[PDB]
């Protein structure tokens, strides 16, 4: 989906 | 067979990492996305004073001791062309553990003395965005010996039995409290081990603690 971003804390 | 420098990034927007790729491309430079102890080199994006963001990558390259540094090494290093030192463009520190708690420099001296050596660890489920079997990577990777199930814990009397969990991520149940009926060893919030870790060095259990039920 194009998307999409590594999560964080 | 002596030396390597593999790579990974964290952080980067796609379009960003595509300079990455052209620089490690020019020098001769390994890079993987997923990460390993043959992973030297870490970078993450950063603002201006090296401090960056908390991601999982992040973590991990620190448990291992590795050289975590700022995109703007690579931003410069192409600035020059050149291969630029590394060390300079060491992360400092990061957005909630200060500024520039020097953790990830610390990590990398700080080797002999592991900070959760001697400690027994379930990291209990359940979590978010990052398995429970990374989290266990992590702490092995600052000396913690590692538990499966909670039965398991070695008992007696020079060792240390600690319990984790990422409570949010508990659905429609409030179950989290019982565990100190479970056993009789303590209750802690990941919170503990990520901050623990990113100044590397072992916290106080309190503010990390929680509550139980008899």
């Amino acid at each position: 989906g194009e998307y999409s971003r590594s999560p964080t804390f | 067979v002596n030396k390597r420098m593999s790579m990974v990034v964290s952080g980067l927007t796609p379009e960003e990492f595509m300079l990455v790729y052209k620089f490690a491309r020019k020098h001769h430079i390994t890079l993987t996305n997923l990460i390993t102890e043959e992973t030297t080199h870490v970078v993450m994006k950063t603002d201006a004073e090296f401090v960056c963001e908390r991601t999982l990558k992040y973590f991990l390259g620190i448990a291992g001791g590795k050289w975590v540094v700022s995109y703007f090494w690579v931003t410069q290093s192409i600035k020059e062309r050149k291969m630029l030192n590394e060390h300079d463009f060491e992360v400092r520190g990061d957005v909630v553990n200060g500024r520039n708690h020097q953790g990830p420099k610390r990590a990398r001296e700080s080797q002999d003395r592991k900070i959760f050596r001697g400690l027994e660890i379930c990291c209990y489920g359940p979590f978010t965005n990052m398995p429970t079997d990374q989290l266990e990577w992590m702490v092995q990777l600052c000396g913690a010996s590692v538990v499966k199930e909670l039965s398991s814990f070695t008992l007696g009397t020079g060792v240390h039995p600690i319990v984790v969990v990422q409570p949010d991520a508990w659905t429609e149940d409030n179950g989290f409290h019982a565990i100190g009926q479970m056993c009789e060893a303590p209750v802690v919030t990941r919170e503990w081990v990520l901050d623990s870790v990113a100044l590397y060095q072992c916290q106080e259990l309190d503010t990390y603690l929680i509550p139980q039920i008899p």
